[PDB]
C-alpha cells in the first residue's frame, strides 16, 4: 500500500497487471475479506501474493504474532563457549551438542544476522561470523557467564529507530541497510521453515480447489470438495426445504485441575481424535436421525421413556439425552439408526483412513523430497478431520445438523466422565487395577468381560496407587502417587496396554504422551510450566522453560514487580523433591514475600496475561507514591497459583497477616 | 359429559358410543390422554404443571399405578391444594381414557 | 507435452475464463485457457420439459434425494422421511439462468469443473496436443478438457521463482504516514528461474 500510494502521489503512474492473453488490464488495489480482517491483492496474471502474517495467524495458535517472537522460538539452537573474555564471548554450534539439523538452520539465518539472545533476555550484537562445515562459530558482545552450554535464540533486535532517524548520517544508513535486508531474508527463512510450498499443494489435492484459494477461506468453504465427491459415489442428495432456526447453546465445558506439583509427576494420556471417533460410533448424521421426542412435564417422560425402549431397542438404535432446546420443556431424547452409513461417518472414515496411511509412507520414505510431500499430506488430513465437529454446529454450513451437534459433546462428555471415573486403580498384589469400580459400557450392555480385578504384564509386584485425575476433552492427567523416579514410565506403557485397549469399547483408543515433573497449573491447559520429558527417558533433557507464555503483554505499570520471575523460579526449584517441601514451599514463599513487601513499603516487568489510591493502610504513571501496588500484586502472586499446593492453612494465614 | 354423548355405565359401552360417533372419535384422535383427562377436570392451564413436575410416578403399560409428591412447598398455594386433593379422580380417569384410546384406534 | 500445474485462476470481465499456469520439463512456462460455465442439477422431468434447450447436459445416473429437516415429535409416532429416487442430469450453460427446483446448489462452479472432468489441481499431465490452438506466445486455448487432460504421469521436479521484500520509512511521530514521510530503504531477495539468489537494497 505504501509503495503504490507513494508512487501515485509523486509521479501519477500505476502498477498494471495484464492477463495471459493480453486482453485485460488491472491496477493494484488492496481489498479485504472481513471474517479479524484479512487483506488481499487484486492481481490476475497468475502470481500468488502471499503474506506470512495472515498464514501464521490462521494455522498457528501463538501468543504474539510479532515477527520477533516467531523468529525467536522457531530458530534456536544450543551452543557451547570455547573461550570467555571481556565483554564478549565465543560460541560454537554443531552436531550432537543439540538435536540434528537446527545447527544448520541457525547457521543459515546467521548469514544475515546481527543480534542474538543469550539463552534468555540477554541481547548481544554479533562480532564474528564463521560458517562451519556443519555448524557455526559466532563471537558476541555479551558479558562473561558461569556455565558452558547455552540456548541461542535468534532475534529481539532492540534498536531505537526514531532516534536514528533524528541524526541521519551515512553510518546509520549503512546500518539500516543491513537491518532491512536481514528482515527480508527472514521473510524467506520462515517460508522454508513451514514448508508452505508443499502445504499449498496437499491442500489443492485434498481440498479440491485452486492453489490460490487454499489459505484464503474458512472451513465451511473448503470441505465442499470432498463432500461432493462423497455424494457422487453414494447416489445421495440432501435437501433442506425448511428455514433453519438458531437455538444457541454451550460451546464447551472448561476443565480445571486442583493440584500441580507434589502430585508426583502426572502421566499425560491423550485421545486420538475423539470427536471424529464419536461421530463414527454413534453413527450421527443429518439423515440417520429417526427423530427427537420431548416432554413438557413428568408423567410424560416416563410414558415416552418406557415406550422408546420397547420400540427402538439397542444396538440397532442409539438414543441420547440432550439439553432442552426451547427453555420450557425438559426432554429431547434423540434417536439414531445404526444400520446404514450416514454421510458424515463415511466422510470421517475416509479421512482418518488416509491420514493413517500417509503416516506410514512417511516412515518408509528415504529421499528428502518425499518426507515433505507425505508430511504435508498427513497434516492436511488432520486439519480437515478436526474441522468437522465445529462445522456441524455452524448454522450456515453444509454439514449443519442441530441434533447431531448436540449429541456430540454428549456422547463425548459421557465418555470423558466414564474414563476419569474408573481411573483410581490402586494396583498391587501383582495387578489390582480396579480402575474406578466397574468396566461397564454406557449406552447399552455390551457383554464384554466386566472384571474390575485384572492381571497386567506385572514386571514385579508393586504398591503404587493412582490418584483421581483431572482430564480434559483431549487429554487425561493421571498423577501417580508412588513416584518411582523416572522408571515409573514402564507403568504408563502397560497402562496404555489396558485402559485404552480393555477399558474401552469401539474405535476409541490409546495415546500416552508424557508431561512429567511437578508442573504448576496456574490456569487452563494453556498456562503452566513445560517440563516436558517424553517417552525417551534414556539420559533425558526436558523442556523446562514455559508453556503459558502469558508473560508477554504489559498494559500496566512497570516499577515494583520483576519478582514474578523469582517467585516462579523459587516455587519451581522447591519441588525438586516431592514429599516434604510442600510446607517449606508455602512457608518460605509467603515469609519472604512479606519481608520484601514490608521492607519496601516502609522504606522493569509486570507482565502477566488512571485511578489513584492512597497508601495509608497498615495516562497512568508512577511517582514517589510506590506504596500503592506493593499491596495488591503480592496478595495476587499467591492467590493465582493455588492449584499446586494443599497447605490451605498458611495460605489464608498469610492472607490474614497482610490484612493488618 | 365432556364429549356430548349418552351416559355409559361401562367402558365398552363407552368405546361403542365413541366409535359410532365419527366426530367424537375424530376429535379424540388429535389429542393426548393427558390434555384430555385434565380438560375433563377443568384444571386451569398451567399450575397443574407445577404440581406434576413435583412428584415421581409409577407406570406400566403406559398406565399410572402409583405416584408420590416429594416437594411440599407448592401446596401452600391455594390454587394448588384444590388440585392436589382432587387428584385420585384424575388418576382414575387418566387410566380409563388411556384404555379407551388404546382400544379405539386398536 | 508433459506439464505440472502451478496455479489456476479466474477472470471476472464480461467474459469468463479459467487459466492454468504450468511448467514443462525444461522450465518453459505455458498458459491454457478454458471457458467457464454455470452448472446445475435437474431431475429428468425438469430436464426434458425445459426450454430453451441448454448448452450441454449429461446424465449423472440414478440418485436418491432425502429430506433431512429436523422436527420435534411429541407423542411417539415417529414418521419416516421422503427418500425419493430418480434419474439426475447435470446441465452446463454459459450464462446465468434461474431454474426452479434445481437441487445440489451449495457448490461452486469451480468444483463442478474439477470433478465432472477428472482433473486434479496437482496432477502432472501429458497433454493431448491436438486440442490446443494458438492464441499467443505461451497461451493455448482448449475446448475438450476431458480428452486433453486424459493422461497422467508420475510427479516430476520443476524450478520456481520468488521475491521476498521489505521497506522502511522515515518517521518521527507515533507511526508514519504516506503524505509526510519518504521511503528510506527498500530491500529484495530475488531468486530466479535459473536458481541464483541475489540480494540487494536501495
Amino acid at each position: 500500500r505504501y509503495i503504490t500510494n507513494r508512487l501515485e502521489l509523486l509521479t501519477g503512474e500505476k502498477i498494471i497487471f495484464r492477463s495471459p492473453d493480453k486482453k485485460e488490464a488491472v491496477h493494484l488495489c488492496i481489498y479485504e475479506r472481513n471474517q479479524n480482517t484479512t487483506f488481499h491483492v487484486n492481481n490476475n496474471n497468475g502470481t500468488i501474493f502471499f503474506d506470512l502474517y495472515s498464514f501464521i495467524q490462521k494455522s498457528e495458535k501463538l501468543d504474539s504474532y510479532k515477527l520477533d517472537s516467531i523468529s525467536k522460538n522457531a530458530f534456536s539452537c544450543m551452543g557451547k563457549v570455547l573461550n570467555r573474555g571481556v565483554r564478549e564471548m565465543t560460541f560454537i554450534g554443531d552436531d550432537t551438542t543439540d538435536a540434528k539439523g537446527k545447527a544448520d538452520t541457525f547457521a543459515k539465518v546467521l548469514t544475515t544476522g546481527n543480534y542474538v539472545t543469550v539463552d534468555e533476555d540477554i541481547i548481544c550484537k554479533v562480532i564474528r561470523k564463521d560458517i562451519l562445515e556443519n555448524g557455526f562459530k559466532v563471537v558476541l558482545s555479551c558479558p562473561t557467564l558461569p556455565n558452558d552450554i547455552y540456548k541461542l535464540s535468534f532475534g529481539k533486535d532492540d534498536i531505537d529507530l526514531a532516534q536514528m532517524y533524528k541524526d541521519y548520517n551515512l553510518n546509520i544508513a549503512l546500518d539500516m541497510a543491513r537491518y532491512c535486508i536481514h528482515d527480508a531474508c527472514l521473510c524467506q527463512y520462515l517460508w522454508e521453515y513451514y514448508g508452505v510450498e508443499t502445504k499449498t499443494d496437499a491442500g489443492a489435492a485434498t481440498y479440491v480447489l485452486p492453489q490460490s484459494m487454499v489459505f484464503e477461506y474458512r472451513a465451511s468453504t473448503i470441505i465442499k470438495g470432498p463432500l461432493l465427491k462423497l455424494l457422487l459415489e453414494t447416489k445421495t442428495i440432501l435437501v433442506r426445504s425448511e428455514t433453519k432456526q438458531k437455538f444457541p447453546y454451550e460451546g464447551g465445558k472448561v476443565f480445571a485441575p486442583k493440584q500441580k506439583m507434589f502430585s508426583n509427576n502426572v502421566l499425560i494420556f491423550d485421545y486420538n481424535s475423539l470427536y471424529p471417533n464419536v461421530c463414527i460410533f454413534g453413527n450421527l448424521s443429518p439423515e440417520t436421525l429417526v427423530g427427537v421426542v420431548v416432554s413438557t412435564n413428568r408423567l410424560e417422560e416416563e410414558i415416552n421413556n418406557q415406550l422408546l425402549l420397547q420400540k427402538y431397542p439397542p444396538p440397532r438404535y442409539i438414543t441420547v439425552h440432550c439439553e432442552p432446546r426451547l427453555p420450557n420443556l425438559i426432554s429431547e431424547i434423540a434417536i439414531f439408526d445404526r444400520s446404514i452409513e450416514g454421510t458424515i461417518p463415511r466422510l470421517l472414515r475416509t479421512f482418518l483412513a488416509e491420514r493413517a496411511r500417509y503416516k506410514k509412507m512417511l516412515k518408509q520414505a528415504t529421499s528428502s523430497t518425499e518426507k515433505a510431500i507425505y508430511d504435508s499430506m498427513q497434516y492436511t488430513y488432520k486439519i480437515v478431520a478436526n474441522s468437522v465437529y465445529g462445522l456441524m454446529g455452524f448454522r450456515n454450513s453444509a454439514l449443519y445438523s442441530y441434533a447431531s451437534a448436540k449429541s456430540c459433546t454428549s456422547i463425548g462428555r459421557r465418555m470423558i466422565l466414564y474414563l476419569e471415573s474408573v481411573l483410581n486403580g490402586a494396583e498391587l498384589s501383582n495387578g489390582m487395577l480396579r480402575f474406578a469400580n466397574t468396566l461397564s459400557n454406557p449406552f447399552y450392555m455390551d457383554d464384554r468381560d466386566i472384571n474390575p480385578i485384572v492381571k497386567t504384564s506385572l514386571p514385579i509386584d508393586y504398591r503404587f496407587r493412582f490418584r483421581s485425575v483431572y482430564g480434559d476433552t483431549d487429554s487425561v492427567f493421571t498423577e501417580i502417587d508412588s513416584q518411582d523416579v523416572d522408571k515409573s514410565i514402564e507403568i504408563a506403557k502397560e497402562l496404555e496396554r489396558l485402559i485404552n485397549s480393555r477399558v474401552l469399547f469401539n474405535n476409541f483408543k490409546i495415546e500416552f504422551e508424557a508431561v512429567y515433573k511437578n508442573l504448576i497449573m496456574q490456569s487452563k491447559k494453556k498456562y503452566t510450566t513445560m517440563k516436558y520429558s517424553a517417552s525417551s527417558n534414556s539420559k533425558s533433557v526436558p523442556e523446562r522453560i514455559n508453556k503459558g507464555t502469558s508473560e508477554t503483554r504489559r498494559d500496566v505499570s512497570k516499577f515494583h514487580k520483576n519478582m514474578i520471575k523469582t517467585y516462579k523460579t523459587r516455587l519451581s526449584e522447591m519441588l525438586s523433591e516431592g514429599r516434604m517441601n510442600s510446607n517449606q514451599v508455602c512457608i518460605d514463599i509467603l515469609r519472604s514475600l512479606e519481608t520484601d513487601l514490608r521492607s519496601e513499603f516502609d522504606s522493569e516487568l509486570f507482565m502477566l496475561s488512571a485511578y489513584i489510591c492512597p497508601a495509608n493502610v497498615p495516562s497512568f504513571k508512577l511517582g514517589s507514591n510506590q506504596r500503592i501496588f506493593y499491596e495488591v500484586y503480592f496478595k495476587r502472586l499467591t492467590s493465582e497459583i493455588v492449584n499446586l499446593l494443599d497447605n490451605k492453612v498458611l495460605c489464608i494465614s498469610f492472607f490474614q497477616r497482610m490484612f493488618g | 359429559n365432556k364429549l356430548d354423548i349418552n351416559e355409559c355405565a361401562t367402558v365398552d359401552e363407552l368405546v361403542d358410543e365413541i366409535n359410532k360417533s365419527g366426530t367424537v372419535k375424530r376429535k379424540i384422535k388429535n389429542q393426548s390422554v393427558f390434555d384430555l383427562s385434565r380438560e375433563c377436570l377443568g384444571y386451569p392451564e398451567a399450575d397443574f404443571i407445577t404440581l406434576v413436575n413435583n412428584m415421581r410416578f409409577k407406570i406400566e403399560n403406559c398406565k399410572v399405578v402409583n405416584f408420590n409428591i416429594e416437594n411440599t412447598n407448592c401446596l401452600n398455594n391455594p390454587s394448588i391444594e384444590t388440585i392436589y386433593g382432587n387428584f385420585n379422580q384424575f388418576v382414575s380417569i387418566f387410566n380409563t381414557v388411556t384404555d379407551v384410546k388404546k382400544r379405539l384406534f386398536e | 507435452m508433459d506439464v505440472r500445474c502451478i496455479n489456476w485462476f479466474e477472470s471476472h470481465g464480461e467474459n469468463r475464463f479459467l487459466y492454468l499456469k504450468s511448467r514443462c520439463r525444461n522450465g518453459e512456462t505455458v498458459f491454457i485457457r478454458f471457458p467457464h460455465y454455470f452448472y446445475y442439477v435437474v431431475t429428468d422431468e425438469i430436464y426434458q420439459s425445459l426450454s430453451p434447450p441448454p448448452f450441454n447436459a449429461r446424465p449423472m445416473g440414478k440418485m436418491r434425494t432425502i429430506d433431512i429437516d429436523e422436527t420435534i415429535s411429541y407423542n411417539l409416532d415417529i414418521k419416516d422421511r421422503k427418500c425419493s429416487v430418480a434419474d439426475m442430469w447435470l446441465i452446463e450453460e454459459p450464462k446465468k439462468r434461474s431454474i426452479q427446483n434445481a437441487t445440489m446448489d451449495e457448490f461452486f462452479n469451480i468444483s463442478w469443473f474439477y470433478i465432472s472432468n477428472g482433473i486434479s489441481p496437482d496432477g502432472c499431465y501429458s497433454l493431448d496436443e491436438q486440442y490446443l490452438t494458438k492464441i499467443n506466445n505461451g497461451c493455448y486455448h482448449c475446448d475438450d478438457p476431458r480428452n486433453c487432460f486424459a493422461k497422467e504421469i508420475p510427479r516430476f521436479d520443476i524450478p520456481r521463482s520468488y521475491l521476498f521484500l521489505d521497506i522502511e520509512c522515515h518517521f518521527d511521530k507515533k507511526f508514519p504516514s504516506v503524505f509526510i514521510n519518504p521511503i528510506s530503504h527498500t530491500s529484495y531477495c530475488y531468486i530466479d528461474l535459473s536458481g541464483k539468489r541475489l540480494l540487494f537494497t536501495l
